[PDB]
């Protein structure tokens, strides 16, 4: 089982400089490109950086370049970031996550950075924003990309303050160890996740993401929550 | 040296298709040297089957089929006699009793870019698997119950996927460019 856990997040002020850890278990870490995704405060998931397999090649969001440099220890086994000159639009739950060609398969547990004292990206648009359904009924969500994506989509569930964890790639195909329950449908613009006979445990947020189009993007989600409220 | 199969023009090909719309080019009338190949330091796959791996050193005259496409690095393993997956059973399949040769060779360098490479595709829904050298470069919305349909829609779906290929990505999930040799050889006498 792939394993990555994080470490060094906390509090810092502005213009100053943190690393962040991602150790990495359950799996040939020298193989693999890995990513860096950030989410700030009760909003959507950003994509930050990539690291190539062999650490030689390295990619950068266009917000933090400059001053985030991601790197990796393949002897530990380890991923880094280093941010350094943080900015209060910085502030974020960083992840790392292990890279599925620019689909994210397996993510780490997060760290928050809290940067606070001072002080033509293809838009996916998610609808509804939430959607409030009692367990046995059917989710279906929307996503209305801005540009085409083909079939280059995938889909997330997020629970309350944990990692995003996939469900669908390539717009139809399901992750491993997710229930057919979950099905996910679209070409091109229109695509849709069907959650159909809802569990207790589906009732999470569903981020939708592009990995066609540079750079990766995510969505804004769906919030699939329980019903307050019976229904007469 | 008389006449040796040109297979220049397959390899060297600028463009390769995609594993579901795979091509054939015949080379006609020409002496097989596929020995000359295997000498190579060019191809990381090049496994001969039946006759072909007897015949390997040897030089004959035959007609060669070569089957171009390229897939992923781990789907590489999917173009042989036998062999299951969405590659195997919906774009691309060799008989039980196939005879040729199967050649593939690393192309990140013309194939990944630092952004991907989105122009590749292969199919990953079909109803039934495909008989051997069969082809389908359909675009049907795909449903399990095989009612009409239109996507977005719950149980249809779009049976292409992209492959993305990018620099940054380790060799299973790198592009190869593939060439299945087919052999057919010519005899002589009068019809
Ligand atoms: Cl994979
Ligand atoms: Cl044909
Ligand atoms: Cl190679
Ligand atoms: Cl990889």
């Amino acid at each position: 089982e792939v394993q990555l856990v994080q470490s060094g997040g906390g509090v810092v002020q502005p213009g100053k400089s943190l690393r962040l850890s991602c150790a990495a278990s359950g799996f040939a870490f020298s193989s693999y490109a890995m990513h860096w995704v950030r989410q700030a405060p009760g909003k959507g998931l950003e994509w930050v950086a990539v690291i190539s397999y062999d650490g030689s090649n390295k990619y950068y969001a266009d917000s933090v370049k400059g001053r985030f440099t991601i790197s990796r220890d393949n002897s530990k086994n380890t991923l880094y970031l280093q941010m350094n000159s943080l900015r209060a639009e910085d502030t974020a739950v960083y992840y790392c996550a292990r890279d599925r060609s620019y689909y994210l398969d397996y993510w780490g547990q997060g760290t928050l950075v809290t940067v606070s004292s001072g002080g033509s990206e293809t838009t996916l648009t998610q609808s509804p924003a939430t959607l409030s359904l009692s367990p046995g009924e059917r989710a279906t969500l929307s996503c209305r990309a801005s540009q085409s994506v083909r079939s280059n989509l995938a889909w997330y569930q997020q629970k309350p303050g944990q990692a995003p964890r996939p469900l669908i790639y390539d717009a139809s195909t399901r992750a491993t160890g997710i229930p057919d329950r979950f099905s996910g449908s679209g070409s091109g613009t229109d695509f849709t996740l069907t959650i159909s006979r809802l569990e207790p445990e589906d009732f999470a947020v569903y981020y939708c993401q592009q990995r066609s189009n540079w750079p990766p993007t995510f969505g804004q989600g769906t919030k699939v929550e329980v019903k307050s409220g019976l229904v007469p | 040296i008389t006449n040796l199969c040109p297979f220049g023009e397959v390899f060297n090909a600028t463009k390769f298709p995609s594993v579901y719309a795979w091509e054939r080019k015949k080379i006609s009338n020409c002496v097989a040297d596929y020995s000359v190949l295997y000498n190579s330091t060019f191809f990381s796959t090049f496994k001969c089957y039946g006759v072909s791996a007897t015949k390997l050193n040897d030089l004959c005259f035959s007609n060669v089929y070569a089957d171009s496409f390229v897939v992923k690095g781990d789907d590489v393993r999917q173009i042989a006699p036998g062999q299951t997956g969405v590659i195997a059973d919906y774009n691309y399949k060799l008989p039980d009793d196939f005879m040729g040769c199967v050649l593939a060779w690393n192309t990140r360098n013309i194939d990944a870019t630092s952004t991907g490479n989105y122009n590749y595709k292969y199919r990953y829904l079909r109803h039934g698997k495909l008989r051997p050298f069969e082809r389908d470069i359909s675009n049907v919305p795909f449903s399990p119950d095989g009612k009409p349909c239109t996507p977005p829609a719950l149980n249809c779906y779009w049976p292409l996927n992209d492959y993305g290929f990018y620099t940054t990505t380790g060799i299973g999930y790198q592009p190869y460019r593939v060439v299945v040799l087919s052999f057919e050889l010519l005899n002589a006498p009068a019809t």
